[PDB]
RNA sequence: CCUUUAACGAGGAUCCAUUGGAGGGCAAGUCUGGUCGCAGCAGCCGCGGUAAUUCCAGCUCCAAUAGCGUAUAUUAAAGUU
RNA sequence: CGGGAAACCAAAGUCUUUGGGUUCCGGGGGGAGUAUGGUUGCAAAGCUGAAACUUAAAGGAAUUGACGGAAGGGCACCACCAGGAGUGGAGCCUGCGGCUUAAUUUGACCAACACGGGAAACCUCACCCGGCCCGGACACGGACAGGAUUGACAGAUUGAUAGCUCUUUCUCGAUUCUGUGGGUGGUGGUGCAUGGCCGUUCUUAGUUGGUGGAGCGAUUUGUCUGGUUAAUUCCGAUAACGAACGAGACUCUGGCAUGCUAACUAGUUACGCGACCCCCGAGCGGUCGGCGUCCCCCAACUUCUUAGAGGGACAAGUGGCGUUCAGCCACCCGAGAUUGAGCAAUAACAGGUCUGUGAUGCCCUUAGAUGUCGGGGCUGCACGCGCGCUACACUGACUGGCUCAGCGUGUGCCUACCCUACGCCGGCAGGCGCGGGUAACCCGUUGAACCCCAUUCGUGAUGGGGAUCGGGGAUUGCAAUUAUUCCCCAUGAACGAGGAAUUCCCAGUAAGUGCGGGUCAUAAGCUUGCGUUGAUUAAGUCCCUGCCCUUUGUACACACCGCCCG
């Protein structure tokens, strides 16, 4: 489970996204259950971009001693552009996208065109 | 839920008795076909078929709701 | 008790009722003389004999035998002085098999 | 008796290797059937309350081996005299 | 310095690199300072001092939690103060326990108890009592084309018009039947085998890893003395530095537009008007003015209505206060920095749900079935409790008269069904004839209640209250009995402001009052939303109940609902 968990979160990870999480709820090593959660990255878990920045999936698995829950949630990571898909703001903290020029060398001149 | 309680009777389906077959119709001498019994009378019916030689009723087994005459 | 908690943690229950051996060979009823502390407890048998009745597991914790009524005890296949509890009734079960005759009609609950 | 020598003397089914153990300490089963805090196992820690890797059996595996187990005295382990 | 298990200690240091001199004393926990003999003492006792037997822990230091009728801060109308309205009292509805019963099916005990959409006639239905059916795949064997097999009238039987059974004797034709192996179904069991979902701890401000630092280690620092905030919110401090989740940000909703965009499925205004109406006012009746409706357009416009794009509020400005920082208080403008909801972390619970699930393990049952029709029950009462409804009158009831609204919803869908205007008939329930509505189009300019205006009753268990109960009339349905619902006449009870206790609430809020949706063939005292009328009291506090942070103590860690003594 573990060896599986970690294969799956690396591929999900180098595709593109900000961060993923997986979870794993039910039986293992005895006949009481147990989960087992792994992550990396960056998520989120409250506010409106929680519609947009993550999907979030469910499936169940049997084995010959009961089911096992998998479930998977993966953040989005688009921000600079496209598709559009999700919106370009970031999500949590919203941030203020800030460019830069500043220069001066003026001196007083007339220039005729 | 619980199991089920002793009965003192029960029978399923009775077992439509083995009857010898066909001396519908009688040989006495030949072509001669001696028939019986009136063979049914419905245009849905054969005709081919016979009806039942049951005295005090008379009835087509083909039938199974309609045409039961009685004398 | 009087409702409190950590009374859940665990697995109730109750006796949805039910029913009825009896007797066997060496397994017998009998009736709560007195009731002594620590564990074990008295119980004159119906027959006549005394003996020193002993709780079982399980039914150590799971069920209380107040003082007074009819329960269901094994023998020791060698011992006469000890014998070992099985399987109490209900109070209601022990009327029910006084009214059947099978047990002997002495005993009061 | 031993050694020495005639004549008979091996096809694996018998010219048959057993004694303990397989949860940890400690080398080897989260196999199958039965039992269900009962019966029993357990130097110690602990196993059994109907899904028992520890009980009763089967199969397999591990250790030592013509030896192995158990009880008791006693030494080493004990810089716990 | 060095040592120590650590607490600590210039000695408890100079110790596996062990030796300066010397005395006393210790060997797991109990038994026991007991037994016994000796000795001393007037007495009380002192000194000297065992074993049998029993048990795998007893004990020390330190760390993290929880707990404290410990200390210091902070916070909440599920806490209190100040108050408002009630509940508990009475009658009735409904859920739960107990009792009864042939069955009165069952889950659930702050975080159950008008909850399981659970207002059960049948169905539903899991329960109880009768009857029928197989919808037992597939495999192998058997049976077997004078044949495996199928169905049925009448009579009898039967609640039965179930060929169910029997009598009787035709019909069907390899689909089967029979035996064994093997499946299948189950509102069968186990929520302490599980998935998923939900509730709760917890509506508070909490939570974690990386690298470095401090410790033998469990761990700790970062996550803080202080100021500040609703908030681990900021300012600042600093052996930590740079980050993440929650908070906030976000989404929806309310409040501000005579600015913008555009409308016979939305209005207004303007006339053109012609028609009706009364002189009602100047005048005469016309006209001018007033009242609505038809007429309205190739009229004008978008204020009202509708819904889109935008703008606006930021502690912005001023005065105080604060380190003059972060912020706090008052005031101008005005919509004041809080209108109300949605979303919500880490870790946990033996919380609820196998009766939502063709989600699911294991076990059980499977033809005399836990899988179908008929009938009964979940409503049965000497009793106990909870959620509510209606009342105890004059700030009222009763009978007339006047006059105002909003969120929605509606047949063409499930399998037989919608919302209703208008006409006619009836006291009423209702019946009957016609027409519209896929809906800003028709019902509906939703012509609602409280309220408002005028009669009558008179302090009387009264005409207040409408429980109980008799008779009669309608509607739904296959069926209405233990009265489905609705209507008419009659009957006229408790109850005259409620003990011990206890709930909920701070602004269009409480309370009063009606309406729509949900379930629905017939039917809300329930729940979920919406309008209308609209107060009193507070601007606080830690007293009670409870929660967050620090410090402290602990024989607790199944965590005070703990542990433990004779």
């Amino acid at each position: 489970v573990r060896r599986a968990c970690y294969g799956v979160l690396r591929f999900i990870m180098e595709s593109g996204a900000k961060g993923c999480e997986v979870v794993v709820s039910g039986k293992l090593r005895g006949q009481r259950a147990k989960s087992m959660k792994f992550v990396d990255g960056l998520m989120i878990h409250s506010g409106d971009p929680v519609n947009y920045y993550v999907d979030t999936a469910v499936r169940h698995v049997l084995l010959r001693q009961g089911v096992l829950g998998i479930k998977v949630k993966i953040m989005l990571p688009w921000d600079p552009s496209g598709k559009i898909g999700p919106k370009k703001p970031l999500p949590d903290h919203v941030s203020i996208v800030e460019p830069k020029d500043e220069i001066l060398p003026t001196t007083p001149i007339s220039e005729q065109k | 839920k619980k199991s089920y309680t002793t009965p003192k009777k029960n029978k399923h389906k009775r077992k439509k008795v083995k009857l010898a077959v066909l001396k519908y119709y009688k040989v006495d001498e030949n072509g001669k076909i001696s028939r019986l019994r009136r063979e049914c009378p419905s245009d849905e019916c054969g005709a081919g078929v016979f009806m039942a030689s049951h005295f005090d009723r008379h009835y087509c087994g083909k039938c199974c709701l309609t045409y039961c005459f009685n004398k | 008790k009087g409702g409190k908690n950590r009374r859940r943690g665990k697995n109730e229950n109750e006796s949805e009722k039910r029913e009825l051996v009896f007797k066997e060979d060496g397994q017998e009823y009998a009736q709560v003389i007195k009731m002594l502390g620590n564990g074990r407890l008295e119980a004159m048998c119906f027959d006549g004999v005394k003996r020193l009745c002993h709780i079982r597991g399980k039914l150590r914790k799971k069920v209380w035998i107040n003082t007074s009524d009819i329960i269901l005890v094994g023998l020791r296949d060698y011992q006469d002085n000890k014998a070992d509890v099985i399987l109490k009734y209900n109070a209601d079960e022990a009327r029910s098999l006084k009214a059947y005759g099978e047990l002997p009609e002495h005993a009061k609950i």
